[PDB]
This record gives C-alpha cells, structure tokens and sequence, in this order.
C-alpha cells in the first residue's frame, strides 16, 4: 500500500486515496456553469491581521479565456497551471485558434494522468475546478488527483463540499434554464459564506472571477470593485 | 507484490490488474449485425450535478472504428489517446485505413512490452474494439492488461459476465450461426437491448443506458433521443 | 534505361529493356530492370541502378514483415507510400525513377515515382531515356479497355520503340504480368530482337602460345 | 616535398632523410633528424604536412612501445606496418586526415631478415628492396634499378645511396642541406654520423 | 554483511557472490584438456541427457575459436555462447590489424577482463563458465590455459574442470611424462574420465573430443573436432566393446 | 580529378565448360610515376576468388574486411561462404558506405561445392550486381577489355584453352593501356585443382 | 523464500527467476514436434477459453520465414510478440546482408539472443516461454529446435514441453524410429497429442503445421527457376480430422 | 502550374489544370492538381512538385487526426497548419500552394499561403506558372460573390486564356464543388474553353 505505482490485492491505488484525502482537507473552491459563460470563487483564509487584503490570489486565468482555481496543495495547484500554460500557448501557436475547453481538460488529465503510473512521482494532490467559452457555448470540469474529471452544470471541493452542493442542487430545478450571468456572481458569493463555518472562529477573504460574451466580452475578468461589493452584501443579508 | 515473476510464474500485479477492470461497475456487451456491429454499456450517472454529455465509455476512435472500455476513467482516456493516435500515424505511414484486429494487436502488444520491461504499471481496462472493415467485415477483437487480445463473435465486460454471456450462447446454440441474422441496425440494437434486459432482472429508461453502432464505414456513437425511441419500439413486440 | 506500364481490362503489365550502360559502353547485355517486391507487386526502374535496387529490396522486405504481422495482404499504395516517404526524405540524392505496380485485395494499380518524391498515375507511364519514344507510341495507339493480348502486345512494342532510335537501351525485352485474380508470370525475354550473328573466323588460340614465368598449385582448405 | 629513402640490402636497411626545415622563405633548423625510432629494432623515417608530421610518429610511437612493455615480447615489422596502415587507411577517411608519408624500416629477428615498408598517407603500403616517397624516386629510381643486388654488403649499400644523393644534388632545385643516414640490423640502431665527413 | 549483491564486500574481504558462481561450476559436465610435447588434447563429457537428443550437427562443450585455437566449456549454456562470440570477434580484429594470428595468452587474457568486468559493477551478475583454453601459436608455441569466473587465468600442464575434478585432478597427477606423446594422452584421457562417470559405462554418443598438432609435413598447425564416427572407433582401440 | 585512375590496374575473368579463370597486372604506382611489379588483386577465401581493381588502399582495406568477415562466416556456420552468397554480401557491404564510396571495381568468381555450377559477379563502387556468363572486366582498361573478351570469348572452352584465351586478352589490352602492365597473373579453377600462372610481359 | 526472487546467484550456484520462468512453462499448454527424415512436424493443442471466442484468430504454430515455423507453451502474449521481433531480426540481421534467408540453426540463435538479454538485466523479467522451432535449410537438412526462456536451446528429434510432458515425452519415446516418413510422424502426433487432452479433439481445435515441401502453387508467381516455394505447412482444419480414420 | 479558388453564396469553388512540365517537356498530362485534406476542406498545390505532395500528405495526417478528439476543424484552423510547415522550413521548400475550405457558420473561406509563408484570406486567389495574365481579366470582371452556375465561368475564362498564353500550364481543366450540398467533381474537355 506505500508506493504510487502499485495495485492492491483486489485493484486498488492508495497512494490517490490519500491524495484525494489531502484535497478535501484544504480549503473549498467551487464554480458555476451558467447562461452564457462561467462564474468561480475560492476561500482565502485571513490567519492573521497581517495579510495584505486583495492579495494573495488563489485563481489564476489561462490564455485570455480560461478561469482557473482548486484546493488542497497549494503549490501543486501552481504547477499543473503552468503545465496547462504552455500546452495552451503552443496549441495557440500552432492551429491560430484558441484552445477548446473540452480538450483542454485532456492535455491536463492526461498529464494528472502520468503521476499515477510511476513509483518515482507523487500523485497531483489537489481538485481543480474551471472553465470558459468558444465557439459551441462555456463549459466547467473538476480534475481530480485519480486524473478523472467531467463536466458539471457547478463544482465544489475543499473542506466544506456538501454545503455547496446541496446548495448547488436547489439552483438547478430552480433555474433549470441557466441562471442568470449577473445573478450567478451574487449567488456564488454567497455559497461560499455558507460553506465556510468550519472555520468560522478564524475570518476570511472571499475572491471571484467569471466568463461570458455579454459580461466578460468572450474573456476571462476579476471580479472585483463594485460587482464585487453588491454581491459580497447580497450574501450577507441571506446570511441571516 | 512488484513486476517480476511468483513462484509459480504468475505476477499478480497483472492478475490483480483484473479486478480494478471490473470495479468500475458497468456492463458492456457486444454482437455483430450482417452489415452493421454493436455494443451496449451501462450510463450510470449517479451525482445529480453532473452532465450525461460528458459521461461515455464509448468513443470514436477512427472514422469507422469505435471503442468501448469497461474500466477506470482516467486510465482508459489513456489507452483512448494512444490508440487514437497509432491509427492516425498508420494510414499516413501506408496508405490504407487501419482495421480492428490490427489496432488490438499492437495495442495488447503495447500493454505487454510495459508489463515485461517494467517501464510503468499496467492501465486497469479493458478494451473492446469495433468496426466492420472491407476484408473480414463484422469485427470485433477485445484486451486486456495482461497484453492480450483475440475474437469474439459477440462479447461482454462487466461486474455480471457470464449471465449476459451464457444468454447469447443459448441463443446461439439455436440461432446456429456465429451472429445476428437481421439487415437493420436498429432491428439488432433492440436485440441486444432486449438480451440484456431479460439478462439484469432490470430495466432502462432513455438515459440510463449507452450503445454504439459500426456500420459500412461511419462508426457513430448512440445518442440520448435516438436511443429512447428504440425502446418504443422493443415494448410491443415483445 | 527505358520502362513503361500500361493496365487492362483485369490487370497490368510492365516491361523494361536489357542493357545497362555506362556512359558510352555497354557494362551488361543482359540486366534485369524488373524486381520483385512482393508475389503481386513488382517495379521496374530507370537511372542509378545500385539505388533503384537495394530500394526495392529494402521496402519488399519490410512489406512482407508487414503482411505477416497483420495477416492481410499487400495493398499497392502501401508500398507507394513506403517508397516515396523515404525516398525524398533524402532529398534527390537517390536517383531512381520508376513505375511502380502490382494488384492488391481491392483492384489493380500502377504508378511512377520521380527520385524526388513525385508520384503520378495514369493508365500508363513511360520513365527512362528512351522515355520519349515510348511515349509518342503509347500516345497513338492507345485506347480504353485493352486485353491481356491488346496490352501486352502494345507494351512490349513501346519498349521495342526505344531499343531503336535511342542509344541508351537495348538488346532483349524483360516483362511481368499481374491479373485481378490469377496469378504473376515473369517472362525473362518475352523477345529477343538483337543477336550477334555468327562470326567471321575462328579465334581460339594454339596451346602454348602464351609465355609463362613460373607455375604451381596453390592452397585452401585448413 | 622532402627527401626520404631507404633500402634493404644484406642483413639490413638502410634510411636517409634530408636534414633542412622551410617556413616559406628562409631556412629554419638545417640539422633536423626526421625520424623515429619506434622499437629497438624498428625504425621509421617520413616527410609530409608541417605539422601532421611529428605528431603521428610519435603516435605511433606510442602505440608499439606500449604494446611491447606490455608483452614484454617485441612486435614485428611485418605487423608494425600493417598497423601504421590501419591507422592511416582511417586516417584518410577522418573529418581531418594527417597528410605524412613515411618508410619503415626493421629487422625481423624470427626470420633473421630485414623488411622495408614504403607507405603513403593514402594508406598505400608495400615491401620493397628499396624506396623513396615524393619526387625522391624520379631522381634516383634508376640508379638503383641499375646497381642494385639482394646480396650487398652493408658498405656497397652506403656507396649506391651516395651516388642516388650526388645525383639529388646535381638536379635537384631545392637544397636539401645533405642528409642523416641510419641502419637497422641484428644488432640494432646506429647511426653513420660520419656522413658528414664522409 | 553476509551474501547479495557483487558490489558489496564481506567484513572479511569475500565476494560471496563471486565464491558462489565461481563453484556453481560443479555441476557442468567434466571437461578435460592435457598437453604433450607434440599436441594437445580436450576431452569432454556431456550433460542433458534423454534418448531423444541430436548432438551430431551441433556441440555443446567443444567449441573452435580460431584456426590455432579452442575452448572446452563448462558453465552456462547461456552465458558461453555470449563470451565465445566476442571472443572470436576480437580475436579476429587483432588479425585484421596487424595481419597476423592472435596470441594465445593475449586472447585467453582479455576474456578474463571482461568475466572480471562483471565482477566489479552494480547492475550486472558474472558469468558462471569456466574454460580450458588450448592452442598454439609461434611466440610460445603450444599452450594449456584455463580460467574461472573470478576472472582469473591459469598455465596448466594437464587440467580437468566441472564434476569431481578433485577426483579426475589426483588421477593425472599420477600418469604424466612431460614429453608424453599425444595418443598416450588421448588415451589417458579417457582413463582419467571413465573414472568419474555416473553412467553405467562410457557410451560414445554422450562424450566429446578434439586435438590439436602441427609438424614439418603441415609446416602449420592442424586441429580437428571429432565427429562421432572416429570417437566411437577410438574407444575401442583403448579396449571398449 | 578521378580517384579510381590513379593507381592503376585491371582485373578480367571468364567462365568455361566446367569451370573459371581470372587474372590481373601486377604495376602498381601514383599515377606516372610506377612503383610495384609484386602487387597482387586477386586473393580468395577458401574456394571463392576476388579481383579488386581501383585505388589502393581501398583494394587492401577490402582484403582485410573480406577475409575478416569469411572467417566469422564460416565458424558459425561450419562451412565455407558460398558464391553466389559472397556476392550479395560483397554487395550490401559496398552500399552500408554508399555516401562515402570505395573507389574499387571488384570481381567474384569461382565454383558451387554444391551444384557445381560455374560464377562470375562485377560491380561498381556502391554495389551494382552485373551477372554474366562470359566474362568480366573492371579497370583503368575496362574499354580495351570488352574490345579483346568480345571477339575471344567462345561458350565453353577447355580450361587448358581458357587460360589461353584470357591470358592473351589480358595481355594484350594491358599495352594500349599506359597505367596496367608490370607482369601479371592467372589462376585456373578446376572442381578439385586450381593452377597459378606468371607470365613475361612488355616492362614498360 | 530463499535468495531466489532478483537476478543472482543462490549459494549453490542455482540462478532464481529463471527456474520460476520454467515454471509458467511446465504449467502451459501441452505442445510437441518431430523430425521425420523427410519432413518435420510441429503440433499442440488449442483449449479455447469459451465457445463465444472465434479461436479462429490466433495462431500458436507460427510462421518464421518459408522454411521455419515455430510453436509454444506458456504465457500467450509472450510468443505473440516474440515472434514478430523474431522475424525481423531474421531479416535485418540476416536476408539484407545476404539476399537470402537464414537456416534454422541460425535463426533460433538469433532469437536465443534475444531469449538471452531479458535476462543479464535487472529491471526486465525473462520471457514465461519455450518454443518449439521447426526448420529447414538446403545445407543441415531437417531440423527440430527447442528454447527455454534461460535463452538456451537444445536439438531435438522430438518432445513435448506443458502440462503433459512427462506422460508425452514417454510415449514418444517408445514410438521412433530413424526412418519415419513424415505421415508416419503426422499420425504419430495426433495418438500422443490424443491422450494430452482434456477437451475436444475435432479440428478446429487442435493447432498444427509442418515443414514439409515446396507448394509452387502459393507463391503467386511463375517464371523464375530457383524460387520454387515456401515448406512450412499449416494444416488447415479439414485436412486434420480425416486423418483420424488411421488410428 | 495555374490554380485558384474562388468563393461565393453557396460557398467556394476551387480549379486547375492538368499539366505538369520537366524542361519543355510534359511529364503528365493529366494531373489531379486539387487535393483532399479533409472532407470540406481541400487546397491546389503550386510550384515544386515532390515537396507540395509530401507536405499534404502531413497535413491530411495532422487534422484526421485533429478530428477524433478536437471535433470537426475549421479552414482557419487548416491554414495555420500549412503556415508551420511552409515557414519553418522556406529554404528547402519551393509551394505556392493556395487553401479553401467551408463550414456551414463563416461560408467557404480563401486563404493563400504564397512562397515564403505569408498567410492570406482574400476573396479569391490565384498562383502558378501562369497567374501572370489573369491579373488584369479577374479583378476587373469580378462582382462581389455569384451562382453556382454564374461563377462557374470566372473559372472557366481566367482558366481558358491562361493556357492559351503560357505554355508550362495546360491540359484539361478540373474544380471541385465545395457546398452544402457536398463535393461535386467537375471536368471541362479542351474543345470547350478554345472555342470562347
Ligand atoms: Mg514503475
Ligand atoms: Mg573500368
Ligand atoms: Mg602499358
Ligand atoms: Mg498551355
């Protein structure tokens, strides 16, 4: 049961287990397929008073179309960023059209893949969550440290999962028919707050980002500013 | 325990392998039409956030030939990708679009150079290829992770092997023949749903399940609606 | 140097001169221009001999290494492609120009190869010196739907048609036929329009006209 | 080109070899030995590229004493120049050949008999009663042709090459400063340094 | 630090690994090789045996390795194949370059490096053979080599190798006349290896021979493989049914 | 600026009722200037025959290559290379260094231990097999030796007429040749026996 | 457990794995040939996993060049791809350096070689398979050839290696002669690949070829004098079952 | 050498000749200088004939490829492809070639990857031998997008007088109809386009 690349006596890779084990163990990221695009946010943990606020940002974009974020090792989750970084800009290079979020799902996988397969690697330790658009509408996936991932209509890891999921669940028979873009932002400020009473003794810095044609313009953009209040306040009188 | 031989000869990690294939938990079964082959799979989509376009264990491989994998996600988008690619190198390396049995060939050929030289563990699937292609017709070849691949007449992968299995045996050891006699697709597609039904003690609805089709050289995967409407059709019938 | 190929109604045939030259001499009176890639496909070819060649002899041993492994049978543009890939990943350095043809578990075919990495096909090629030649004859006489009899003995008559008003060609006729169903047959001088006519006189020498130094009976074996 | 003979005569051999060095215009050194001795009982003289020259001897050299230390039994002529000739026959083939011609000279003391191997840079040996790389043998060639007998003494071999050198001078453009002789035999090397006076 | 690996060195300076392999060589078939002062011999019993084996177009003990000289074997079918090739092959590099036979002691000498080789890096086992070398060549005219694993090589007069050659050893030490000419020895032979056989009795069929000898008529040397017919023959010369 | 005619030379054999014969000059020397009367370009390797014309230590170096390979040959295989075996490895060895050619013309002939069959091979520097049933030439005089061969060769002769034959062709191509001379040499293959022959020449 | 698992030598001189290996062998298919001085034959058994696998589509007696054909016992997809490594190599190492192809002798020692590397090598396990190598060659004559993965070979007039091996090897032994023809031998199998199964015996599933004559038929082409046809004979499953009749 | 590929309504239509000339003399006649790469998407080779054979044959290689996991690609998604292997390698490497291609959305798209590799969507674009005269009929006699039929004759005029002028370019004319509909094999015998 120690080595990453061995199987158990009836098929079985540990090594993965406790990779998933370490990603719930993190903080909890969530993102939201919606109209036309995609909204995510994550949860920065204020330790002490002597964090610089609008920081230490835990999402990152990828081209100028792909929102990006995860949980559970933080420097891990930097690393295959870059990864995907370069197949995409190479992609980009060589077929002139940005990069298919289906696909780019694979090339990721495909190299989550590898580090499962090898004694001398240790497993991808962390769940990753994004998305954006193209041609044929926005799209949203959540990879996992087993490599496998899919398309979720919304995704969530990190620590307090449920929270957000039953919480996703509502959403769906609600608005079966996509919720609104400008609506989408407000309520995933909100799903996180929720989430978050775990570590609820200890405050925190909710971030968010998003895509879509109408309000990103086909990009990927930081939602902060004035959005970003309004939506913060939104969840804080469902707070309640 | 590690790659390289028990005492008597028989390295499990291969056999272990094995399990992991099934594990899974789908039913994959196949036969061949006269001018047509098929295969049936499972959609189980539990988590009520996810999305069924997104799901598969079927895939298109080649413009005619198709693949279905009872086995672990991530290790079969694997096997899916290399494939995928051997082909794509070959009819360009001479000339003539690459068939089944061949694909399997290297493929188990492939899973065995690894298992020998130790270059990575064994992906945990198993393959199930198929096509009609203009020198054998209806074809269909299977592999495993212990390198190896061979013929089948109409197959299954799963949790529940040999019930599917001994069903199309009996309905062989009548039918005489070593395949469906039938000229439509869609008339053997209810077949086989029909086989398998009466094979789980179980029911589908129009989601629940997942089939593909090889055809004279246009292999397609089985969507949502078009699958319901075959259940329309085998009700009565019956 | 001066081969053609035309195909038939259930087939194709190739044939190809004798003589190999040498800038102004003659090196063999008797060459075979027609080699063997595998039972159904074969080539004939013009320019740099050695290289033309070894090529086939490459590319037909990999071809039945492939057949064997995928249990099938060799398709004609595999070897096509085989040839041609390799062949201008040396860019021109090979001289060897040839019509490459044979019938595969789906029709007949037949096609010409430049040393570079051009490839054509037609229903009949003419590659060589004497190329000319065979050519204007193949252009005069040639129609749609020809038999084995119509082909072969317009085929053979081209080839006949460089042997004469081109120099760098010669002696006898080579050719090989391949049916859609029946076999191959090699037919070493289907023809043999030039021979030397007997001598003048005899020219065999008295024993003991020769001066010799020394003599003895060297060694072999251990 | 430079000077470089040799001949084999009675029971030994016998090798001269111009004594001047050229750089374009003047003279350098003019009391220069090109050669080599390669064992006890082998010899090696040669002319060719400025510098090409005096690395390859002793290369060479190196090689055979190596082996013969090693063995502690010594290599014979015959063998010796086999391998000068590998290494040249590679040598023409390398991304730099060493241009050098060369004469070798050795007393094969199983036979009890001298061997003389003339040998270009192309990797072009032969054994030979006599010989002389470059335009060396025009001069000479006949002179030798001429005299010359399997049976001489060690002295009438002097007295030929004497007359082949008399002979080089007279006709020869180039001032070649005279020449540095030397003899191989059962006994080993020696060097008639008299030459001079002589 | 007791047995594994052959990189690692005993608190006594012991190669186990080694004294292990280079012992594993009491299970070949006994091979034999003696000198005389006009030829020398290499008598070998065969292994494997059934009913239904050839050993006519083939051998598996006695092997040519160049005009002048041959190796009896007595180890790893497997590894003796890989050594015996190389072997012939460097061997004849040394005549391609200086034109002329390969010495004895220097070929048998480079083999023993390369058994050696094995004996030092991680990664790699030592091969499990052991040959008696002999030949001839004119630096020091005839010659009985023999080494082991350890990569050692040795001058023999006469030496056995493989299966109670402590016993068939004793044996020779008796009989022996240095000048003892070659059908004394090929005789003698056969005496020392009857005495250490399994078998009921020497049968022709499972035995292998050659001998090597050169004179004034030859002017060079000569060596010949026997082949099963002469073999036969000669056993009965020596008085055997 | 050709390699080939610098050091001069010429090989030619033939084949009879029964068995073969090839012979070959002896002069070797850089161009003008002639230096050897004493080098052979016919060797063998038990019962096969070689003649190399072309450049030196090219010729030499093939020897050596040759003789090495024969050697292995026929220690693996417990019998000597075969002729028509030779040929096409001769061939393919010329072809592995096609980018870097030997300037050489060889020759191959000899006698089948099996069949019996009589054989005769020529070849261009890279390896192009010329079979023929006549004769072979290669050479500075190639062109002299298809004027003599061609009006000489008889189908069949008796090995003692053979040699004749040869031996005058030889002989006399090699004087309108200015680079080939210097005595020559011919050798005489039988089934069994084979006979080597010197003979008196123009030395100039 | 002992110091057996790892490539090194056990106190004796005993080399681990290897035997191990010879061990996924002696629990394999029952397989045989015989050399029968005008033909050779090679033959072993073909126990399908279930009747729903076309068996029909995958050879054990396979061809190695026009002359030799080969067979096995032991893990399947060991001599699956051994075999096509095994033919290049009878190319690559040999036809293009001679324009002709290999004697058997040769070959096996070839594929030896390769039987031979898997093992002088730490992180590579040897191959679960013994082969059973039938040829021919205008030199040696008919020949009979068997390789254990310890790279290995021995010249054999005829054996058996599998499961039924002692039993086999027994009463073929009591069955020969140095004059059998081939049909003679041909019949000879069958009645020891008889008792070795536990199955059918029909012929679909029985797997057997031999080397036997030149098929001039089967060449495709006609004109050339030496190039006559390949000997290796895989018998088809009619030509089999009739020759059950002769018992 | 004489190609183009022309763009309207129902989409683009690509044509060429037949002839292909070594020195002054015609190697083949008959020459299928329009070639597949994909099945809406197919491109006519210029200039060097080996080298603009083997580049497609890569291409062709790169998108069935690109396809089974990519999904369908577009024509400027085809373009670029031949961008990397014309630039990267300019100096062993002698194409005009010129790229068409259409999807149902953007219509049929012109991209023209002249010697060097200079990328173009234009209208329409012409290369080859003999382009060289139809610069003055083409631009002039040229309205915005046409018919099926109507567009037809851009081809067959500018075709027709290119032969008529520049030898190293003849032989029959060829297009090949890239719509909706599908592919559609065209073929115009010379007794026609002479007459006009
Ligand atoms: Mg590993
Ligand atoms: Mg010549
Ligand atoms: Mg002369
Ligand atoms: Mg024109």
């Amino acid at each position: 049961d120690l080595s990453n690349s061995v199987f158990s006596p009836d098929g079985r890779n540990f090594q993965v287990e406790y990779a998933v084990k370490a990603v719930e163990n993190g903080t909890t990221s969530i993102g939201i397929k919606c109209n036309d695009g995609v909204v995510f946010a994550v949860e920065k943990l204020i330790t002490s008073k002597l964090l610089v606020p609008q920081k230490n940002v835990k999402i990152q974009v990828v081209d100028r179309h792909i929102g990006c974020v995860y949980s559970g090792l933080i420097p891990d989750g930097r690393h295959l960023v870059n990864r995907g970084r370069e197949e995409a800009a190479s992609f980009k290079k060589l077929y002139k059209t940005p990069i298919p979020i289906p696909a780019f799902a694979d090339r990721l996988g495909q190299y989550v893949q590898a580090h499962t397969l090898y004694n001398s690697v240790r497993p991808f330790g962390v769940s990753t969550i994004f998305g954006g658009v193209d041609k044929n509408g926005a799209h949203l996936y959540m990879l996992e440290p087993s490599g496998s991932y899919w398309g979720y209509k919304g995704a969530a890891t990190g620590k307090g999962r449920q929270s957000a999921k039953a919480e996703l669940e509502k959403l769906v028979d609600h608005h079966p028919e996509g919720l609104s873009a400008r609506e989408a932002v407000k309520q995933a400020a909100k799903i996180i707050y929720l989430a978050h009473e775990d570590n609820k003794e200890k405050d925190f810095e909710l971030e968010i980002s998003w895509c879509s044609l109408s309000e990103t313009n086909g990009l990927h953009k930081f939602v902060k500013g004035d959005l970003l209040q309004e939506a913060i306040d939104f969840a804080q009188k469902e707070i309640n | 325990h590690i790659t390289i031989f028990s005492p008597e000869g028989r390295l499990y990690q291969v056999e272990y392998a094995f399990k992991a294939t099934n594990q899974t938990n789908i039913n994959s079964l196949a036969v061949r039409g006269k001018d047509c082959t098929v295969v049936i799979s499972q959609k189980k989509v539990p988590d009520k956030l996810l999305d069924p376009t997104t799901v598969s264990y079927i895939f298109c491989i080649s413009r005619t030939i198709g693949m279905v994998v009872n086995g672990p996600i991530p290790d079969a988008r694997n096997a899916a990708l290399r494939a995928k690619a051997e082909a794509a190198e070959f009819r360009y390396k001479y000339g003539y679009d690459m068939p089944c049995d061949v694909l399997a060939k290297r493929m188990a050929n492939l899973s065995q150079i690894y298992t020998q030289r130790a270059y990575m563990r064994p992906l945990g699937v198993i393959l199930t290829f198929v096509s009609v292609d203009e020198e054998l017709g209806p074809s269909i070849y299977k592999t495993d992770p212990a390198g190896y691949y061979v013929g089948y007449k109409a197959t299954a992968t799963g949790p529940k092997q040999q019930e599917i299995t001994t069903n199309l045996e009996n309905h062989f050891k009548k039918s005489k023949i070593d395949h469906i006699n039938e000229e439509s697709w869609e008339k053997v597609v209810e077949f086989a749903i029909t086989h398998m039904i009466d094979a789980l003690g179980t029911e589908f609805s129009k989601n629940d399940l997942e089939v593909g089709v090889a055809t004279k050289d246009k292999f397609f995967t089985l969507s949502a609606e078009n699958i319901e409407e075959r259940l329309v059709a085998i009700a009565e019938q019956d | 140097t001066t081969i053609v190929g035309v195909k038939f109604n259930n087939g194709v045939v190739i044939a190809a001169d004798t003589r190999s030259t040498q800038g102004p001499i003659v090196a063999d009176k008797n060459c075979a221009k027609l080699h063997r890639i595998s039972p159904k496909i074969w080539c004939a070819g013009a320019g740099t001999a050695a290289d033309t060649e070894a090529v086939t002899q490459l590319i037909g041993s990999n071809i039945e290494l492939h057949s064997l492994y995928t249990s099938r049978e060799p398709r004609v543009v595999s070897a096509l492609q085989m040839l041609k890939q390799h062949l201008f990943k040396y860019q021109g350095h090979i001289g060897a120009y040839l019509i490459v043809a044979g019938v595969d578990p789906t029709g007949s075919h037949l096609f010409s190869i430049h040393a570079h990495g051009s490839t054509d096909v037609g229903y009949y090629l003419s590659l060589g010196s004497g190329s000319l030649a065979a050519m204007a004859v193949l252009e005069s006489h040639w129609k749609q739907d020809l038999t084995k009899e119509e082909a072969i003995k317009l085929a053979s008559d081209a080839i006949q048609a460089g042997i004469w008003n081109d120099l760098g060609s010669g002696s006898n006729v080579d050719v090989c036929v391949m049916e859609i169903g029946k076999d191959a047959e090699y037919l070493r001088n289907y023809l043999t329009p030039n021979v030397r006519e007997e001598k003048q006189k005899s020219y065999k020498f008295p024993r003991g006209t020769t001066a010799v130094l020394k003599e003895s009976i060297v060694n072999i074996c251990d | 080109m430079d000077i470089i003979l040799g001949i084999r005569v009675q029971d030994s051999v016998i090798l001269a070899s111009s004594k001047a060095v050229t750089r374009g215009i003047s003279v350098l050194k003019d009391s220069d030995d090109k050669t080599r001795q390669l064992s006890p009982h082998t010899l090696m003289s040669f002319a060719g590229e400025a510098g090409d020259t005096v690395q390859f001897a002793e290369y060479i050299q190196a090689n055979i004493q190596l082996y013969s230390i090693r063995e502690d039994y010594e290599l014979s002529p015959q063998a010796v120049s086999s391998f000068v000739r590998q290494e040249l026959a590679k040598s023409i083939r390398s991304r730099r050949p060493y241009q050098v011609n060369v004469l070798i000279g050795g007393y094969d003391k199983k036979k009890n008999k001298p061997e003389l191997y003339q040998i270009d840079y192309l990797g072009t040996k032969v054994e030979l009663p006599y010989g002389a790389h470059g335009y060396s043998g025009f001069y000479t060639f006949s002179l030798l042709d001429h005299h010359y007998r399997p049976d001489m003494t060690t002295e009438e071999g002097l007295d030929l090459l004497k007359l082949c050198v008399q002979e080089l001078e007279k006709r020869m453009p180039m001032d070649f400063k005279g020449v540095i002789v030397k003899i191989v035999d059962k006994d080993g090397i020696r060097q008639v340094d008299d030459f001079q006076a002589q | 630090r007791y047995d594994s690996r052959t990189t690692i060195f005993s608190p006594e300076g012991r190669l186990y690994q080694v004294e292990y392999a280079l012992e594993s060589i009491s299970h070949a078939g006994t091979a034999i090789g003696i000198m005389a002062s006009d030829g020398i011999v290499l008598a070998a019993e065969r292994k494997v045996t059934s009913t239904l084996l050839e050993q006519d177009t083939s051998t598996e003990k006695l092997y040519k390795l160049n005009d002048k000289i041959a190796v009896a074997v007595a180890g790893l079918t497997a590894d003796a194949e890989i050594l015996i090739n190389t072997a012939r092959i460097h061997a004849q590099n040394y005549l391609k370059t200086y034109n002329e036979d390969i010495p004895v002691e220097i070929l048998v000498r480079r083999l023993s490096d390369i058994k050696q080789g094995y004996t030092q890096h991680g990664g790699l086992r030592p091969f499990g053979v052991s040959f008696i070398y002999a030949g001839y060549d004119d630096r020091y005219g005839y010659q009985l080599y023999t080494s082991n694993p350890s990569g050692n090589y040795t001058g023999w007069k006469a030496i056995s190798v493989g299966a109670n050659t402590s016993a068939a050893q004793t044996l020779l030490q008796m009989d022996y006349k240095d000048d003892m000419k070659v059908d004394d020895a090929i005789e003698l032979a056969l005496k020392t290896l009857s005495k250490t056989t399994d078998s009921s009795a020497l049968t022709y069929d499972r035995l292998e021979f050659a001998t090597i000898r050169k004179g004034a008529n030859d002017g060079e040397v000569y060596q010949k493989i026997f082949k099963p017919q002469e073999i036969k023959d000669i056993l009965v010369k020596t008085g055997i049914t | 600026s050709d390699p080939s005619s610098i050091n001069g030379g010429i090989v030619v054999a033939m084949t009879g009722k029964d068995c073969v014969a090839i012979a070959c000059d002896l002069r070797l020397g850089s161009q003008s200037l002639g230096v050897s009367n004493k080098f052979e370009k016919i060797f063998h390797y038990g019962h096969v025959f070689l003649g190399i014309t072309g450049l030196a230590t090219d010729v030499t170096t093939l020897n050596e290559m040759f003789r090495y390979k024969t050697n292995l040959y026929k220690l693996k295989e417990e019998r000597a290379i075969e002729p028509e075996t030779f040929t096409q490895l001769v061939s393919s060895s010329l072809y592995e260094r096609r980018f870097g050619p030997y300037f050489v013309g060889p020759v191959v002939a000899g006698i089948n231990s099996k069949s019996g069959k009589p054989f005769i091979a020529g070849f261009d520097l890279i390896g192009c097999i010329d079979e023929a049933k006549d004769f072979i030439v290669s050479g500075t005089a190639s062109d002299q030796l298809f004027g003599m061969c061609e009006s000489l060769y008889e189908p069949n002769l008796e090995p003692e007429d053979l040699f004749e034959t040869i031996s005058q062709a030889l002989l006399n191509a090699a004087d309108r040749d200015a680079l080939s001379g210097w005595g020559a040499v011919v050798y005489i293959i039988k089934k069994d026996e084979v006979v080597k022959r010197y003979l008196k020449m123009r030395q100039d | 457990r002992y110091s057996f698992s790892l490539t090194t030598f056990s106190p004796s001189g005993k080399l681990g794995q290897i035997d191990y290996a010879l061990t996924a062998v002696k629990q394999g298919v029952t397989s045989l040939g015989i050399k029968a001085t005008n033909g050779v034959v090679i033959a072993t058994e073909k126990k399908s996993s279930s009747p729903l696998a076309m068996s029909e589509t995958l050879s054990k007696v396979s061809l190695l060049t026009p002359d030799i054909g080969a067979v096995y016992s032991g893990m399947g997809p060991d001599y699956r791809v051994l075999v096509d490594k095994s033919r290049k190599v009878a190319h690559t190492s040999y036809k293009r350096i001679y324009g002709e192809y290999p004697p058997t002798k040769l070959l096996v020692s070839e594929v030896a070689k390769i039987m031979q590397e898997a093992t002088q090598s730490g992180g590579v396990r040897p191959f679960g398979v013994s082969l059973l190598i039938a040829g021919h060659d205008e030199f040696n004559g008919f020949s009979l050839y068997q390789v254990d993965p310890s790279g290995s070979y021995f010249p054999w007039k005829a054996t058996a290696i599998g499961k039924g091996s002692v039993a086999a090897k027994t009463f073929l032994e009591k069955r020969w002669n140095d004059e059998l023809e081939l049909e003679d031998a041909i019949h000879i199998a069958l009645l020891t690949l008889k008792e070795s199964v536990e199955g059918e015996f029909n012929g679909d599933t029985i797997e057997l070829a031999i080397i036997g004559d030149e098929n001039p038929d089967l060449l495709g082409y006609t004109g050339i004098p030496t190039d006559k046809g390949p000997r290796f004979r895989k018998l088809t499953s009619q030509e089999i079952n009739d020759r059950l009749e002769a018992l | 050498t004489s190609i183009m590929a022309v763009t309207f309504k129902d989409g683009v239509i690509l044509g060429a000749d037949s002839r292909t000339t070594t020195g002054a003399y015609i190697a083949n006649r008959v020459t299928d200088k329009l070639t597949r790469v994909h099945d809406k998407i197919w491109c006519c080779r210029s200039g060097s004939a080996a080298d603009t054979q083997a580049i497609a044959d890569i291409v062709q290689y790169h998108l069935e490829l690109y396809t089974s996991q990519y999904g369908t690609p577009s024509t400027e998604t085809a373009a670029s492809v031949f961008k990397e292997l014309c630039y990267e390698n300019k100096d062993n490497l002698t194409a005009g070639i010129i790229v068409a291609g259409y999807d149902d959305k953007n219509k049929g798209e012109v991209y023209t990857i002249p010697l060097g590799g200079s990328v173009h969507k234009l209208p329409y674009a012409i290369a080859g031998s003999g382009s060289t005269f139809i610069y003055g009929y083409c631009d002039k006699n040229f309205r915005e997008n046409m018919s099926k039929e109507e567009t037809v004759d851009f081809i067959k005029h500018s075709l027709s007088q290119a032969i008529k002028w520049d030898g190293s370019s003849g032989g029959v004319i060829r297009m090949v109809v890239l719509t909706a509909a599908g592919v559609e094999r065209l073929i115009f015998y010379p007794d026609e386009y002479e007459q006009l």
